């Protein structure tokens, strides 16, 4: 029975090991704990997007003050939490950044979401069923079924225009798609768009343009493209400079660097003369897509 | 037609104190900048001796048609 | 009887170990905990050093300051314009950084990731040679340049009707050429607080300046791009001084090197004389609808993904494509495409094809004037 004491004296001083630690836990444990509420409980927290993430675990950021502090402590947040523009919590006294913040995104912009969501289902409409399918084809289709798409080698479209007399009936075609298309519909006016401050357009687009990346699917209705859709003269004097600017922004956004599948973009005009030529082509809006005034039995269908 | 080149050619033979001050960086993000420079580029001229304060493109400073308001 | 040193071990081995696991979790913890304490550092370049230890710095955050060195700093590095790490209440430097370059140089810099090679494209040898020669070997091959007596090409501007190839050229080139190519689609440059769209160029061409050689690839300049007037908004007082922020740096007094710059725009008709001149803008790259040929030869490069049946009318849709661009056509392939979905067959043919041709071309009736030249 030797070594049962002689491995049974090993279990209490086996024991301290991990009864011991459980001391070890609570001392910091508590203080870990502790400080941090101190710190971090300071439900002030001054958002300040990153710059220069120096690696020579250094790094500057300039507060939502506007103030541009080199903190030697990143602190509470990871490196790859790291990048320029970011936001961040940082303790006012401290300029510690505690907390990593979701991320900018205009409350403008917001307004553009969904939540009472139309109820138009198609039967609403008549006689527009012709395009109805290409409402449909052009959206519904590629985002239900882009295996399909390459099984044949393609691509789909990118986004439509409808344009057509003013009262032919368009915005419910969107009703319809808003209803129907169970992805985050993104309804947006062209004025809104249209801003004073030198920035607003182009960011307002490039806010828009991010919230619908970041939950695909999206469609962005676009009533009256003319709003920020129109031609770009060339006088000396003066000239719309913003509405140009934010439709070259949003004509940078849809094709050009960097492109895109993830959002499909709808876009109706009373009036296709006045956009732009650099709208339309084919890449912009894929599908260009009539409008006509309707028959009859159309009409007998309508009332 | 050759104006910026006749900069380069007087800081080049020159010998006095050629600032090349750029009226596009007078306007910054703050209020008084502008006037703390001049005041300085005129004060640095002062202090050099016979310098040129040299301003290419004044059109970013002086351009008549103000606006007090925005 | 042998069993305990397992028993012992058992015990040991895990209660050993778990010791560790569960210590270090206080050290990590710990630097964090007491990282807490740690504290930000004011940021300023130095405007001058008034005496070895007196200096006029400039808060990188507001006004100007009176204050000293530390010690090993190196009052000899301290210098005019030298961004420094500054004191919060000694007021003095913290340690000098460098030439930081905003959270914007980044995505133009490290982020735009360039796609396929020039390969992908073309229809035209003509400006992806053109290009290339002003562009690629004035730099691994201009060491014998100067046996020409000829300062490497300053800048390339394209100009086409909208959907010539431009926006795909600068994706080729980047992607192909690779060095340091910034991408400004000249619009979000734009902000609102004074100077905010000089400090961003400033930077673009001073991050570059000093990392050159980069490519500079400016996508629509129509923004800053303007032309003057006399005059507009107050608004526009901004942007053109901004537009000319530019034109200063890529001529006036110091001379870009190593550093080049791609113009882009849809419509040439708008911009300011001052900035298509040499000395700014070099030759201008002209990237014109493709021809039969180069709609062949385009459309055999986007419609090569697809599955046809012997029947490739090939000859049949270009011939019928006329005056239809880049994407006109490409848009045909992805129109054919939605017959080829259509009703139903998996294999498209040369009936999916021509139908969406003129369907492609029909819809560009609503298209009015598509040509703007420049000068
Ligand atoms: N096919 C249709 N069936 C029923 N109502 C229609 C139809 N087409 C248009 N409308 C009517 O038009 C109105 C919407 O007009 P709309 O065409 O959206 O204006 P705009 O084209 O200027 O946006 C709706 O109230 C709807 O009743
Ligand atoms: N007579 C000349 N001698 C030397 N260079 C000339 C002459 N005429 C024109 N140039 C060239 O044209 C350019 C003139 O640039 P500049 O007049 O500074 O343009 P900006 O007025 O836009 O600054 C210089 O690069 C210069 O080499
Ligand atoms: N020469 C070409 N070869 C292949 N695709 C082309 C060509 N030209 C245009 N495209 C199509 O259009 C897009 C390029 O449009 P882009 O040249 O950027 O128009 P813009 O000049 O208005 O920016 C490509 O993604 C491609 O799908």
């Amino acid at each position: 029975r030797t070594r049962l004491l002689d491995s049974e004296i090993k279990i209490m001083k086996s024991e301290v090991l991990r009864v011991t630690h459980e001391l070890q836990a609570m001392k910091d444990k508590i203080k870990e704990n502790s400080e941090k509420i101190k710190v971090n409980k300071t439900l002030p927290y001054l958002v300040s997007n990153v710059i220069e993430l120096l690696d020579v675990k250094c790094a500057v950021i300039k507060t939502s003050t506007r103030q541009t502090y080199f903190l030697p402590v990143i602190g509470l947040v990871d490196a790859e939490k790291l990048k320029p523009g970011d936001l961040v919590g940082v303790n006012k006294d401290s300029y510690l950044i505690l907390e990593t913040l979701p991320t900018e995104y205009d409350s403008r912009v917001k307004a553009m979401e969904v939540d009472e969501r139309p109820t138009e289902q198609y039967s609403d409409i008549g006689g527009l069923d012709k395009q109805i399918q290409e409402l449909v084809e052009a959206i519904v289709l590629p985002m239900n079924h882009k295996e399909k798409f390459e099984n044949l080698g393609i691509q789909p479209p990118k986004g439509v225009l409808m344009y057509g007399p003013p009262g032919t009936g368009k915005t419910l075609l969107a009703r319809a798609c808003a209803a129907q298309t169970k992805a985050t519909f993104l309804k947006l006016a062209g004025p809104q768009l249209v801003q004073m401050f030198i920035g607003d357009g182009a960011k307002l687009v490039r806010d828009a343009f991010a919230l619908a990346k970041e939950k695909a699917p999206s469609i962005i209705f676009i009533d009256e493209l003319d709003a920020i859709g129109t031609k770009r003269f060339d006088s000396e004097k003066a000239g719309d400079r913003e509405v140009q600017r934010t439709m070259l922004e949003l004509l940078n956004q849809l094709d050009g660097f960097q492109p895109n599948t993830q959002v499909k973009v709808i876009a109706a005009t009373n009036r296709v003369d006045i956009l732009d030529p650099a709208l339309l082509r084919s890449g912009r809006l894929d599908r260009k897509i009539e409008f006509p005034m309707p028959n009859e039995e159309a009409r007998a269908r309508i009332m | 037609c050759g104006k910026t080149m006749l900069a380069k050619a007087v800081a080049h033979h020159t010998t006095a104190a050629f600032i090349r001050v750029v009226g596009s960086e007078f306007v910054q993000k703050y209020l008084g900048e502008g006037p703390r420079m001049v005041r300085d580029v005129f004060r640095l001229a002062k202090e050099n001796a016979p310098a040129i304060i040299f301003i290419d493109e004044i059109d970013a400073i002086a351009t008549k048609r103000f606006d007090a308001q925005t | 009887k042998l069993l305990e040193h397992k028993e012992i071990d058992g015990r040991l081995k895990e209660l050993r170990e778990q010791l560790k696991e569960l210590t270090k979790q206080y050290e990590k913890s710990e630097n964090d905990l007491k990282a807490l304490q740690s504290v930000g550092q004011i940021v300023g370049e130095v405007l001058k050093q008034l005496t070895e230890e007196k200096f006029i710095v400039k808060a990188t955050n507001g006004p100007r300051y009176v204050v000293g060195c530390r010690r090993q700093l190196d009052k000899s590095k301290l210098k005019p314009g030298t961004r420094v790490a500054l004191d919060m209440t000694t007021l003095t430097i913290m340690r000098y950084l460098p030439r930081e370059v905003d959270p914007l140089v980044y995505n133009m810099s490290h982020e735009d990731p360039g796609n396929v090679s020039y390969s992908e494209i073309g229809g035209l040898s003509e400006q992806i040679r053109e290009l290339r020669e002003v562009i690629e070997l004035p730099l691994t091959n201009p060491e014998l340049f100067q046996r020409v007596g000829i300062i490497p090409p300053k800048g390339c501007l394209l100009y086409g009707p909208p959907g010539t190839g431009k926006t795909l050229l600068a994706r080729a080139v980047a992607s192909q050429l690779d060095c340091n190519f910034l991408k400004v689609v000249s619009s979000s440059i734009v902000d609102k607080y004074i100077g905010e769209s000089a400090r961003l160029i400033r930077e673009m061409f001073n991050y570059a300046r000093d990392h050159q050689p980069c490519i500079i690839f400016m996508d629509e300049i129509d923004a800053i791009g303007g032309r003057r007037f006399s005059e507009g908004t107050s608004a526009d007082r901004e942007i053109q001084r901004t537009l000319m922020e530019l034109l200063n740096q890529m001529d006036g007094f110091d001379t870009l090197h190593r550093v080049k710059m791609i113009m882009a725009t849809n419509r040439p008709d708008t911009l300011d004389p001052a900035l298509l001149r040499p000395g700014r803008l070099d030759r201008k790259i002209h990237i014109d609808l493709p021809n039969e040929q180069a709609r062949l030869d385009i459309l055999k490069i986007h419609a090569g993904p697809i599955t046809k049946h012997g029947e490739i009318d090939y000859e049949a849709i270009v011939k019928l494509s006329d005056g239809f661009n880049g994407a006109d056509l490409r848009n045909v392939c992805t129109e054919a495409g939605m017959f080829a979905i259509r009703a139903d067959h998996d294999f498209v043919v040369q009936e999916d094809f021509m139908k969406a041709v003129r369907k492609v071309a029909d819809s560009k009736k609503l298209e009015s004037k598509l040509d703007y030249k420049p000068v």
